[PDB]
């Protein structure tokens, strides 16, 4: 579960990402294909060079529904739950790609946030993101 | 794998039928693990258990991939070069995430020990445990 | 989500197993050290031959707490609350290892369960597994 | 590892201050995933994450495992028998699940992303991927 310290630190340092969000996203998007290249398999149709604005707007999707997921910590499942409804249903993506992209969005983080990546913060991401990727396979089967 | 692992292997499979241990381990994966059915959305029914079980173009394509599987295990000292065109081929063409060829290689662990019961013991479990464990990351070592 | 189909499969299927649960749990347990010999990292100071009054008597206990989850189906969190703060808190059993006692007691079911284990029960018991784990994993952080 | 991924890794290894690194490597471990702190019951405070980063134990020892992390990334060819020694060590003496390997290469990753920033690259964090899995692939590599 998501302590309220958890919450805390997630809407500490999301408020900080600010305005970067979606860069953030093209860029953990990015660090993912990179290291980790077999989820490239489901973006056949993209070009997934460096720079690509086509990852460059996935990017700005995938972290809108973080901003949104972080709105709304208390009641994520509703929140999501189109997005759960759409990865189950349509993209089925296999769920332990989600652990790669939230390691990468952790990385991505931790790149640009100098002062709040603390250990404490640091734990409550990866326990965001979890919860979030929870969330977004919870209704795969 | 040990010389009596490679023979508990072999004499197991000297047992199967391909064909079907293929066509239920490919329907089992598509109604255990239903994200694996975003590759076929052309093979028609898949909406009950029982339809992806009867369907016979999912029974057909598990006959071709255990096929493969099987003609591999002549190979089990070169399975890398056995499989790195295909495994380029899945990559490439197919798009296959190599996590689908781990979570068939243990359905197909449960078919065997569903068939032969008893006779599929922890040391031959073990066995094949090594050889899926093998197939599948022969299959996903060219992965670019 | 269990659906109510997985809740009437599980209760099915290990209602079958009855009186051997304790034989089974530990024939799981075999077959995890020997397919997934890093597990045996957890039992240093333990008999763990085939046959020890050890690994019987640990099996008895997992297949006990099986038992008390499928009869506390629809409550699992709190029928294993004893059981998610001794992983948790002393045990510490990395999680990862939990897919791998899951999967070798889906293979014992498979293997003792000739009449029961159809397509739709091995679907049904995978994820009955998986929730268990997901409840003794619940409160490592 | 390409040479373009040994010479990034390279590059970036001549700015780590091993010590310190290890240090903030093994602390993140402990405080991120608590479980690990199973092997360190005579490490003394770890009861909040000030104590976990400031005890001096989790400082010292962090600086032993990234210097022999460190001494591998001169053998970067040959992973396994780099590590044979300490692999079996781990199993043997020390009874440590191989995915403490894993998961404390991850954390090592975040503190070279929160470290060195910009400088992070994401080809440059590729290829310490491919370093930390190959490590934690030659100390499991042992076990049986
Ligand atoms: C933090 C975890 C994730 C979040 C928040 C997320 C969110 C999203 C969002 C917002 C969309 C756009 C949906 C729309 O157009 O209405 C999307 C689509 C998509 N996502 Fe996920 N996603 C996550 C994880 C993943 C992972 C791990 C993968 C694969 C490795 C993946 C693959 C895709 C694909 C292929 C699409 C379709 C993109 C397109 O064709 O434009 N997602 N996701
Ligand atoms: C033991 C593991 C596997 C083996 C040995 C194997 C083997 C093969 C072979 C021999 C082909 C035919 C290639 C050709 O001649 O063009 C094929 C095609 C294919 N495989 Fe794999 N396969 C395996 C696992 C999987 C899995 C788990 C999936 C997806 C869940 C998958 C998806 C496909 C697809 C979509 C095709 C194209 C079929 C068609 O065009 O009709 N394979 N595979
Ligand atoms: C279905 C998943 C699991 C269940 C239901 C389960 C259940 C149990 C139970 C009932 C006990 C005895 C508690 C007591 O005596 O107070 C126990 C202990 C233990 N478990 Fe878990 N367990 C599971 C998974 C695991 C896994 C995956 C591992 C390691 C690979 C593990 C390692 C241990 C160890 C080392 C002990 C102590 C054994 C002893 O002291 O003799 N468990 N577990
Ligand atoms: C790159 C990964 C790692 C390397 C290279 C490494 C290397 C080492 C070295 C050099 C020692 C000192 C051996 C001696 O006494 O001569 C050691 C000890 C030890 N390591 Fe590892 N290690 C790694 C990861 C880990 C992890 C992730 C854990 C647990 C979470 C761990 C647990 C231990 C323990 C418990 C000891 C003995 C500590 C004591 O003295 O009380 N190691 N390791
Ligand atoms: O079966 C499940 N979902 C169904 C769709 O797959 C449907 O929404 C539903 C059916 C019955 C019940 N309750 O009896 C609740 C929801 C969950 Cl519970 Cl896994």
């Amino acid at each position: 579960v998501l302590s309220p310290a958890d919450k805390t630190n997630v809407k500490a340092a999301w408020g900080k990402v600010g305005a970067h969000a979606g860069e953030y996203g093209a860029e953990a998007l990015e660090r993912m294909f990179l290291s980790f290249p077999t989820t490239k398999t489901y973006f056949p149709h993209f070009d997934l060079s460096h720079g690509s604005a086509q990852v460059k707007g996935h990017g700005k999707k995938v972290a809108d529904a973080l901003t949104n997921a972080v709105a709304h910590v208390d009641d994520m499942p509703n929140a999501l739950s189109a997005l759960s409804d759409l990865h189950a249903h349509k993209l089925r993506v296999d769920p332990v790609n989600f652990k790669l992209l939230s390691h990468c969005l952790l990385v991505t983080l931790a790149a640009h946030l100098p002062a709040e990546f603390t250990p404490a913060v640091h734990a409550s991401l990866d326990k965001f993101l979890a919860s979030v990727s929870t969330v977004l396979t919870s209704k795969y089967r | 794998l040990t010389p009596e692992e490679k023979s508990a292997v072999t004499a197991l499979w000297g047992k199967v039928n391909v064909d079907e241990v293929g066509g239920e381990a490919l329907g089992r994966l598509l109604v255990v693990y239903p994200w694996t059915q975003r590759f076929f959305e052309s093979f028609g029914d898949l909406s009950t258990p029982d339809a992806v079980m009867g369907n016979p173009k999912v029974k057909a394509h598990g006959k071709k991939v255990l096929g493969a599987f099987s003609d591999g295990l002549a190979h089990l000292d070169n399975l890398k070069g056995t499989f790195a065109t295909l495994s380029e081929l899945h990559c490439d063409k197919l798009h296959v995430d190599p996590e689908n060829f781990r979570l068939l290689g243990n359905v197909l662990v449960c078919v065997l020990a569903h068939h032969f019961g008893k006779e599929f013991t922890p040391p031959v479990q073990a066995a094949y445990q090594k050889v899926v464990a093998g197939v599948a990351n022969a299959l996903a070592h060219k992965y670019h």
